[PDB]
């Protein structure tokens, strides 16, 4: 039994880098410090399918083939397509993501990540009004007001509150006792149960509440007696708590990206945070989902100039979320082929997008059996980043941390698979 | 002079045809018009591959009338950045119709996709059917949107019509969904039907008129009273209206929202 | 491989060559005495031959740059390109990485330095440099608002601060001690700032003057190739010239001691145009560039770069967090910020510098006065704090303004606001830079002050074969009258060699090799080093959000590591 | 009855996706509808009884469970997964992001069985493309 | 008597209790600052294999801080016999 310390967890955007892996004869058999989710990713569940070989769909049944045969057929599909969609990316490392961008340029494809079903509305908002953020250590060391707006970290980023709220920092040496914890959610979540203030507002009315808070912040009267189910007097009191902070942090999630208004809910929250700086030091951090969703948007931006929904059909990059996002291309029936990497749109896209996936060729670069592999024509299994392969990942507030190779696998990495696919697509485009 | 484009079967992978405009057709023969380049996904194709072409050429764009004699539901950017002349579409269009146009006129007899008249500078767009989201909007990240022109939609439209508007006029004869006039700086938006929510959200200036019912409104607005037989940029609107100034979530906001008294009693404080 | 660049008019200020017709011989990446008869000929008759350009201050790789790219899709829509044989890219003011390398190489630049790297985000800077073709490069870690620096220097422990800086330069694979608004960005961690050089940040109780002096002493104790690189307190405020002149005097009694190179100045002051303002408010504002230029002329311990306004719609991005918030408060445009735990801060705001507006017009004139009133070009570098005062693609326009008083007067008498004439002396200056002086401020001053002049910024035997050929005939061109031909020729080089291989031909990129990463390697006393490392690891356990073992940049991030030695035992 | 469908994470759905979406534990974590005990009394059901969920966009059978995180009156919660995505609003309002949260749905008790993961995906009728 | 009792089947492995505990914080500077321990240390409880695991029950003072920190009642102070 060996203990591998300082391991990076390949699950959520908290990107914990203090994991201890328990290793017995080339197998991760246990962990220390990782939460219930992180531990479940690291260890193998008895009976779960882990593909050992690539597969191709024949006539309802699948047949095992070599990497050469599977990559050859995947390359032929991408080469012959007029509007190929290359989607997912958030659960692989930055080098594999960079090969993806080069392959999307070669194929004249649209390249897009999970941001289009997640914090893509936050990206649209930050492009219009700004992005006032800080790193986790500034929250730990300075924050006296912590807000979780439309996120449930106890279920979705399980060690986030222990690392940022209960932690004793340089100027907040009493930890939890030095901070006012605020949670904004229509449900009484397990995260709201720990709050000092729970604003249990009406669903789909965050935009209306934020309009009232901003007007009040600027010295104006609130037009109505109740907004989003919160009385006028309590809105005024919440604003005073924010104005009296020495250092405030607004953490936010899917509760405002997926609900009515989408990007405009984030836009109004950002502008409130900016204007609060005339009274108190304020910043925000989007609760980025997958451990490397942030890395894709960083890589894609630095290489092309745009973060997601990037269309290379015309050679030069073009960007239009609502036209060039994965759900737009599938639901409007524009995409004629789809390559999925390190994502599960089969499980996580709406029914209208699945109807299109049933009619077009689907390539899945995936290690496990999922709803996407049930909808796939070609399955190519890789070595898993953070367990069997190394590479950079970016934390939710942009901190880059290198993922580790803890055990060995006979499978190819995502980067290796993508480099071979790029070479074969070039050969088919030429012939 | 009329130049007739009769569409062949529209492809499932959409076409992008910004070269379909009087400015490009001016000075070209019928045979040269058939060789105009358009995009079919990741391939460059000829206009003649997807349209039959006939009619009479002309040297100046102001003397050209393009008639698309059929449905072009899967053709994007028709009339993009046109300066003069006319386009009549006897059917539907996809996204970006008349995007960035400076003059002339486009008539769509059917429906239009999102971004109809995005970044418009002048001229006229008339959609006899419904329109999508972002009618007369700005582009992602830009704080400078539509600066002139008139857009009229005879049917319904969806979200964020006149997003970051900075001049011109938008008339929706039907209903809209949410956030019309979002971040509006200047211009006039008239909605003859209903609004679901958030009219004038984060507006700094300009005017929004709602003749139907606003189901929900915003607490950042100041109520100024009832005004009767109003006049806004020459448009005469008879009847009683509740008048609001805002959105006071924005610093120095001077925007005006008028809402018909008859169906907005629940919006007045 | 062998090349001979034949019959060009050579300009090499470091070797005293001022437009002489002579041949440059190249063998396997180096400039040599001679080559064999089988050497490939590059015909440079009727053309200018210069060393490859060396940019000492640009924002091209890392976190604040990528926030600028991400949050400005409209900047990309305005300028999107697909390079034949190359990669796609976009961004007028904040270009994508492949486009960045291509655009530097097209204007004959072969080395460019990343001006402001947050240590915790160092892996991001190096990953962007991997996707930046051709140019050799380095990154400057930030030290002016660092918690370890402030607590060691508070107690006068320059020996411990030197051990911390030695570890940090190696851990981040950095090259320079960069100082931005010393103490002020820490004060911005609480929503404040510092005013002048004697005002401390909260808690730390160390003044900007003490940070500047202490870091200058650390720099020379470590025998670093470049000096401290300073962005002064009070950036962009009327009357800040007094803070600037006071800052310039702080390290004047410290003797330079570089181990590598020939630097002989203790202070490098960046984008000094933004630090040369007179008056007390905008109601009595005047240029104080003549007083700043007089100080530089009379003192021997300082090199400056100008930060020239290009009169464009651009993007501001700096590690001066409170200044960026104040800029957003003035223009109301989209504002990004990033406070980095124990280390630094940053902000990004778009900015329009219109020729017809009064403050941009005076700011343009201030930079022109600094270039033209500083007598010796050995004390000046051509910069635009790219993209802050304008994008680096405008360096050829800056060259053309310096070489032509007709181009300057056409702007002054035309669109430029009358404040450029009423509030400055620019209209009374007829001086025109020569081709030798242009070569001095674009490659010789920078290479020397950076400690790289043994191999960069010159065409002598032993130099790296980084060479630019420009389609300009100095025997027939009148640079005063033909200012648009000068601008155009410096924008699209006829030929560029990087390490003795052709990378540009007639303004087009023809090869994309990876460039080297220069960084500083230092070794201090083992006893103090061990003590500082134990303290650093103890502070990581308690106050950083990452584990100490995962903090340093791994070898995987530098494909062409080029260490430069400072002090050794 | 008419209710508002909210969807998202549970720690149990997180453990199940990382253990295996082909295991029984994924059906037990994600093919469920959380509701307040008062709503279960209105419908005349108990924990473990099946519910038919119908929206304008599709239909699904899920297992009723009592909510440990209380819901506002009239709201239900299905964890993210292919069961939830049979019925939520696909439309992106020209943003690329679907409306995964707060959709009006009709819920009634049913004796029909919950479909396992491969059987549920057969509703889309995948046709082999090679 | 009253003592510390874990219910690992209800536990999220969030670590709130581990960090909040004053005994753990005093013994481990990493824990005091919100991290899980990396240096070898003897503390009351740790998150192991994804759930809370009691290691040194004799060090517990039965203060109730961990109990307030857990929203799912997975760590309690109750009669052990
Ligand atoms: N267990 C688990 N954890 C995960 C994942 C997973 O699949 N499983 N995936 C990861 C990913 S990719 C992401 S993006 C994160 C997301 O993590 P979160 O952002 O926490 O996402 P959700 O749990 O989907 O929704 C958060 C909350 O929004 C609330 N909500 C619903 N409607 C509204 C509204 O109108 N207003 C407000 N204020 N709140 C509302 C819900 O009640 C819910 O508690 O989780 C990550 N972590
Ligand atoms: N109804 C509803 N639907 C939702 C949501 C909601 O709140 N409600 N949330 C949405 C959001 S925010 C998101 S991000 C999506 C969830 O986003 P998805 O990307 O669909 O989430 P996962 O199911 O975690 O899929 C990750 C996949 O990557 C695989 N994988 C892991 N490691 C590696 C690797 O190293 N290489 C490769 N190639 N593969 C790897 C895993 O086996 C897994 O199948 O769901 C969306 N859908
Ligand atoms: S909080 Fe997220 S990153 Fe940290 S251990 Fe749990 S799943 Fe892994
Ligand atoms: S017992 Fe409670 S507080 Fe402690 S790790 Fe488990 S869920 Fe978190
Ligand atoms: S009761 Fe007090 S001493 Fe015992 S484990 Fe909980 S917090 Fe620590
Ligand atoms: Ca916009
Ligand atoms: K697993
Ligand atoms: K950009
Ligand atoms: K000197
Ligand atoms: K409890
Ligand atoms: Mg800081
Ligand atoms: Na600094
Ligand atoms: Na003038
Ligand atoms: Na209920
Ligand atoms: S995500
Ligand atoms: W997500
Ligand atoms: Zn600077
Ligand atoms: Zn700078």
């Amino acid at each position: 039994m060996e203990y591998v310390k300082n391991v990076v967890c390949p699950f959520c955007g908290t990107l914990c880098d203090d994991i201890i892996c328990k290793v017995e004869g080339n197998e991760i058999v246990g962990t220390i410090n990782a939460c219930r989710i992180g531990h479940s990713k690291f260890v193998h569940a008895e009976g779960a399918m882990r593909y050992k070989k690539p597969l191709i769909r024949k006539n309802g049944e699948f047949v095992e083939v070599s990497y050469d045969e599977a990559i050859d057929k995947a390359a032929k599909i991408l080469a012959e397509s007029k509007r190929p969609l290359m989607y997912g990316w958030s659960c692989t490392e930055c080098e594999a993501q960079a090969v993806g961008v080069e392959l999307a340029e070669e194929a004249g494809a649209v390249i897009d990540n999970t941001a289009s079903v997640c914090h893509g509305p936050s990206v649209l908002a930050l492009q219009d009004v700004g992005y006032p953020i800080c790193t986790f250590g500034e929250v730990k060391n300075r924050a006296d007001v912590v807000v979780y707006w439309g996120c449930n970290p106890m279920h979705a980023h399980p060690r986030h509150m222990s690392r940022n709220v209960f932690a004793r920092g340089f100027f907040r040496e009493r930890g939890r006792s030095d901070r006012t914890l605020i949670v904004v959610d229509p449900r009484k979540t397990d995260s709201a149960k720990l709050a000092d203030i729970h604003l249990q507002l009406d669903f789909d009315r965050d935009y209306e509440l934020l309009d009232a808070m901003r007007a009040c912040l600027l010295g104006h009267e609130i037009l109505y007696d109740e907004v989003a189910g919160v009385p006028r007097e309590q809105i005024e009191e919440a604003v005073e708590v924010l104005k009296n902070a020495q250092f405030g942090i607004l953490f936010f999630g899917m509760g405002i990206t997926h609900s009515r208004g989408k990007h405009r809910n984030i836009d109004t929250a950002i502008m409130m945070v900016q204007d609060l700086n005339d009274y108190a030091k304020w910043t925000l951090i989007p609760m980025r989902g997958h451990y490397n969703v942030t890395g894709f948007n960083q890589v894609c931006t630095w290489e092309s100039g745009y973060p997601y929904c990037v269309d290379f059909s015309g050679g030069e990059p073009r960007y239009n979320p609502g036209e060039t996002g994965a759900n737009d291309l599938l639901q409007n029936r524009e995409a004629d082929a789809m390559m999925v990497i390190a994502s599960d749109p089969g499980a996580h896209f709406p029914q209208r997008a699945l109807e299109r996936m049933a009619e077009i060729p689907v390539i899945a670069i995936e290690p496990h059996r999922t709803p996407t592999t049930e909808m796939a024509d070609i399955i190519i299994p890789p070595a898993i980043v953070g367990m069997e392969a190394e590479g950079t990942a970016y934390r939710m507030e942009g901190v880059p941390i290198r993922m580790k190779k803890v055990v060995d696998s006979d499978l190819l990495s995502d980067r290796e698979i993508l480099e071979r696919l790029l070479e074969k697509v070039r050969e088919y485009k030429a012939s | 002079s009329e130049i007739i484009l009769t569409p062949k079967e529209q492809p499932e992978v959409p076409l992008e045809a910004p070269n379909i405009k009087p400015d490009v057709f001016a000075g070209k023969s019928i045979e040269e018009i058939k060789n105009i380049q358009i995009m079919h996904g990741n391939e460059v194709v000829k206009l003649g591959d997807f349209f039959e072409v006939s009619g009479e050429p002309a040297d100046a764009p102001e003397d050209i009338k393009i008639i698309i004699d059929g449905d072009v539901y899967n053709t994007k950017r028709i009339g993009q950045e046109m300066t003069a002349g006319e386009i009549i579409v006897r059917g539907n269009v996809n996204m970006y119709v008349g995007a960035g146009m400076k003059g002339g006129k486009i008539t769509v007899e059917g429906n239009a996709g999102s971004w109809a008249g995005q970044d418009m500078r002048g001229g006229e767009i008339e959609i006899l059917g419904d329109a999508g989201d972002y009618v007369g909007s700005s582009y992602r990240g830009d704080w400078r949107g539509m600066s002139g022109g008139t857009i009229t939609v005879h049917g319904n439209a969806d979200n964020e019509i006149g997003e970051y508007m900075n001049g011109g006029k938008i008339i929706i004869k039907g209903d809209v969904n949410i956030m019309p006039g979002i971040h509006m700086n200047n211009g006039l938006i008239i909605i003859e039907g209903n609004v679901v929510a958030r009219a004038g959200g984060e507006m700094a200036g300009g005017t929004i008129v709602v003749k139907g019912m606003m189901q929900e409104f915003l607490a950042g607005f100041k109520y100024l009273g009832v005004e009767k037989d109003i006049e806004v940029d020459g448009e005469e609107l008879p009847g009683a209206f509740y008048k609001f100034e805002g959105d006071h979530a924005i610093k120095g906001a001077k925007g005006i929202v008028y809402a018909a008294v008859g169906c907005n009693g629940h919006i007045a404080p | 491989m062998e090349y001979i660049i034949k019959n060009g008019f050579v300009y090499c200020p470091l070797n005293g060559v001022d437009g002489e017709k002579m041949d440059i011989c190249v063998k396997d990446g180096k400039i040599v005495e001679s080559v064999s008869d089988s050497a490939k000929v590059i015909d440079a008759s009727g053309k200018i031959v210069m060393p490859g350009g060396v940019d000492p201050h640009s924002h091209i790789a890392g976190a604040k740059v990528n926030v600028g790219r991400m949050y400005r899709p409209e900047d990309s829509k305005r300028d999107a390109e697909k390079f034949k044989g190359g990669r796609a890219g976009s961004g007028f003011s904040v270009p994508s990485t492949f486009m960045t390398g291509y655009r530097y190489a097209q204007m004959g630049y072969t080395t460019a330095m990343e001006a402001a790297m947050p240590p915790l985000l160092a892996r991001h800077t190096h990953e962007e440099f991997h996707d930046t073709p051709i140019i050799d490069h380095a990154a400057y870690p930030l030290f002016g608002n660092n918690w370890f620096v402030m607590e060691y220097l508070k107690e006068g422990d320059v020996d411990a601060c030197a051990a911390y800086a030695s570890w940090l330069l190696r851990a981040t694979k950095g090259y320079t001690i960069k100082i931005v608004n010393p103490a002020g960005t820490e004060a911005w961690g609480w929503g404040g700032n510092v005013h002048g050089i004697y005002d401390p940040a909260p808690y730390f109780d160390i003044t900007p003057a003490e940070i500047i002096k202490g870091l200058a002493e650390v720099n020379e104790k470590l025998q670093l190739p470049h000096s401290i690189h300073l962005h002064c307190n009070d950036l962009g405020h009327p009357g800040n010239y007094e803070t600037t002149l006071a800052s310039f005097d702080v390290p004047k009694n410290i003797k330079p001691n570089p181990a590598t190179g020939s630097r002989d100045t203790v202070l490098y002051a960046t984008h000094v145009q933004f630090h040369s303002y007179g008056g007390t408010t905008w109601r009595d504002f005047v240029s104080e560039a003549p007083k700043i230029a007089d100080y530089v002329n009379k003192n021997d311990h300082i090199v400056i770069d100008v930060g020239q306004i290009t009169l464009d719609e651009t993007t501001t991005m700096t590690a001066d967090g409170p200044m960026e918030y104040d800029l957003h408060s003035l223009n109301g445009l989209k504002w990004a910020n990033c406070d980095v735990e124990l280390e630094t801060g940053s902000g990004v705001v778009p900015f329009i510098y219109s020729a017809r507006a009064p403050v941009p017009a005076v700011q343009w004139a201030i930079g022109m006065e600094l270039f033209l009133l500083i007598d010796n070009p050995e004390k000046v570098c051509l910069t635009t704090d790219s993209p802050n005062a304008g994008p680096f693609t405008r360096y050829p326009r800056v060259i053309a303004w310096l070489m032509s008083n007709k181009y300057r007067m056409n702007l002054i008498e035309g669109e430029l606001h009358k404040w450029a004439q009423r509030k400055s002396t620019v209209a009374t200056i007829d001086r025109e830079y020569t081709f030798s002086e242009i070569a001095q401020i674009t490659r010789a001053t920078s290479a020397k002050v950076l400690g790289l002049s043994d191999t960069k910024g010159h065409l002598g035997v032993g130099a790296d074969a980084d060479i630019a050929v420009y389609d300009i005939n100095p025997e027939t061109v009148d640079p005063s009258a033909e200012y648009m031909a000068i601008e155009e020729a410096f924008s699209r080089a006829a030929c560029v060699l990087k390490d003795g291989e052709i990378v540009v031909k007639d303004g087009e990129v023809v090869a994309s090799p990876h460039g080297r990463t220069y960084w500083v390697d230092t070794q201090v006393d083992e006893s103090i080093y061990s003590e500082v490392l134990a303290n650093v690891e103890s502070k990581f356990k308690q106050y950083y959000s990452v584990n100490f073992a995962n903090y340093p940049v791994q070898d995987d991030y530098l494909p062409k590591s080029a260490p430069v030695k400072g002090v050794m035992l | 009855m008419r209710v508002i469908l909210n969807t998202g994470r549970t720690i149990w759905q997180g453990q199940a996706i990382e253990s295996g979406k082909d295991l029984k534990m994924y059906v037990d974590a994600a093919a469920i509808i959380q509701m307040n005990p008062e709503m279960m009394k209105q419908l005349g059901i108990a924990e473990g009884d099946n519910v038919k969920v119908i929206s304008e966009y599709g239909d699904v059978v899920v297992k009723a469970v009592e909510a440990k995180e209380p819901l506002p009156e009239g709201m239900v919660y299905i964890p993210m997964g292919p069961w939830a995505n049979r019925v939520i609003r696909p439309y992106t309002d020209s943003t690329a992001t679907p409306s995964f949260k707060n959709i009006p749905v009709e819920i009634i008790p049913t004796d029909e069985e919950v479909l396992d993961m491969p059987t549920l995906m057969k509703v889309y009728g995948k046709v082999g493309q090679i | 008597a009253i003592g510390l009792k874990a219910y690992p089947e209800l536990c999220h492995g969030c670590g709130n209790c581990v960090i909040a505990c004053p005994v753990n914080a005093l013994r481990s500077p990493e824990v005091a600052g919100g991290k899980g321990p990396t240096d070898d240390v003897e503390i009351i409880m740790i998150v192991e294999d994804g759930v809370v695991n009691i290691k040194n029950p004799d060090l517990c003072g039965k203060c109730g801080t961990c109990v307030e920190s857990c929203p799912v009642d997975a760590i309690r102070l109750e009669e052990l016999e």
